[PDB]
DNA sequence: TTACCGTGGGAAAGA
DNA sequence: AATCTTTCCCACGGT
């Protein structure tokens, strides 16, 4: 018989305890393919988070219904979605996070695109689901001629998120990648960070509070790189195209995705963004000869920039444990609009209902990116309203029929008038 | 002046 | 030591 | 033909 669908009480229990489980996906936008026996590392390793005060509630819930530390263990494994290719296992004993740094695509896929595939389970064999991450564009390998505007997905925007590499002398364990530990900036070999890249004018100031512009990032424009996570930023930087081992001066071309990079610290005398080991320097460049258009840098001073993306997914247990996968996990993006609500995402099923509050609404399912819902009357949350005689704010959830909550970060207001 | 952060300057060198 | 391996430059093949 | 993209080849300097 069908499993126990979720009560306005155990609606009620969640809306006030919110112990909500979320899967993070942070990856790059872009993959060079493998050919032959190669192996091409995706740079930066896509990394996997287990984000949310839920872990720790469904560990507690598995121990309390007899469930050892092994058994109550997540389990993940990732890999090349929809492929032949085999799956490798994520280390998070101890963590809530872990690196793939061992994964790249065949020539074999002949696809144009992909997504990354993470399969998880606990370690007494149940079942959590598939998570999928964004679409990742495969590359032969970067073009040696100029970027169009007219490729955008080989382009980078002003206030997207991009990660900084850099490689000595060809070697994999020589990768290192920019990122702030303990309020500092390093060289880390094990973690990246997604670093907002903000275009400036050219007469925009130095300071902690700093006015943005808004398209692509081209050669000789001012930037500011600031972590997604931590708010830390470094000085106004010039974002200058390597050729060899030099940076050009005079190079103002569309910055393209894996191209290698140069950050004059803006206003310096030619100071560079250099690392020196797990240390984060600025290092004088050295003028060229004979050639006043371009500056010899240091080894740690090029960087290869990659436009990065998240894939994030939030789910809990309305009713417990479930035999069915939490995936596919809806997402909402938005809410537009007898009142309808109109909802615009990803991953709708026909076994979703729209609540408002503790109130359940007729669903109307349209396909997996649309779903309409009819608003429920005010009566439904204020007894003897008749009409909204003040403003009535509701959080919206997806409720699969299984008893699965998926929240969302949107509400909905009942407007007076 | 819209966006906020924590500026964090990096140490010098030349050889 | 030898063996094996990503990576990036460059050659060859394809559109 | 000429040119840019894709696939093939190889050795540097790492484990």
């Amino acid at each position: 018989s069908p499993p126990k669908r979720l009560t306005r009480e155990a609606m009620r229990n969640y809306l006030k305890e919110r112990g909500d489980q979320t899967v993070l996906i942070l990856h790059a936008k872009v993959a060079q393919k493998s050919y032959g026996n190669e192996k091409r590392f995706f740079c930066p390793p896509p990394c996997v988070y287990l984000m949310g005060s839920g872990w720790k509630k469904k560990k507690e819930q598995m121990e309390r219904d007899g469930c050892s530390e092994q058994e109550s263990q997540p389990c993940a494994f990732i890999g090349i979605g929809n492929s032949d290719q085999e799956m490798q296992q994520l280390n998070l004993e101890g963590k809530n996070y872990c690196t793939a740094k061992t994964l790249y695509i065949s020539d074999s896929d002949k696809r144009k695109h992909f997504m990354l595939s993470v399969k998880m389970f606990y370690g007494n064999s149940d079942d959590i689901g598939v998570f999928l991450s964004k679409r990742i564009k495969v590359i032969s390998k970067p073009s040696k001629k100029k970027q169009s505007l007219k490729n955008a997905d080989l382009c980078i925007a002003s206030g997207t998120k991009v990660a900084l590499f850099n490689r000595l002398r060809s070697q994999t364990v020589s990768t290192r990648y920019l990122h702030v530990e303990g309020g500092n900036f390093h060289a880390s070999s094990q973690q990246w960070g997604a670093f907002y890249i903000h275009l400036l004018d050219d007469d925009e100031s130095e300071g902690e509070e700093f006015t943005v512009r808004d398209g692509y990032i081209h050669y000789g424009q001012t930037v500011k790189l600031v972590c997604s996570v931590t708010g830390m930023a470094l000085p106004r930087l010039i974002i200058r195209k390597v050729d060899k081992q030099t940076a050009l001066l005079d190079a103002d071309d569309p910055v393209s995705q894996l191209h290698k990079c140069a950050f004059y610290l803006k206003d310096t005398e030619r100071m560079y963004l250099c690392l020196s080991q797990e240390r984060i320097i600025q290092f004088q460049a050295t003028p060229c000869p004979k050639e006043q258009n371009k500056e010899m840098i240091n080894d740690g001073a090029s960087w290869t920039i990659i436009s990065t993306d998240k894939a994030e997914y939030t789910f809990y247990e309305g009713m417990g444990p479930v035999l069915a996968p939490v995936t596919p996990v809806p997402v909402v993006e938005s809410l537009q609009l007898v009142a309808m609500l109109e909802l615009t995402g990803q991953n709708f099923t026909p076994n979703l209902r729209v609540w408002f509050g503790d109130v359940e609404a007729e669903t109307m399912y349209r396909c997996g990116e649309s779903m309409l819902c009819v608003v429920p009357d005010i009566s439904a949350f204020r007894e003897g309203w008749r009409w909204v005689r003040q403003p009535v704010q509701v959080p919206v959830t997806l409720v699969r029929n299984d008893g699965v909550i998926y929240s969302t970060s949107l509400t909905f207001t009942y407007t007076p008038e | 002046k819209r966006e906020h952060s924590t500026l964090w300057f990096p140490e010098g060198f030349s050889l």
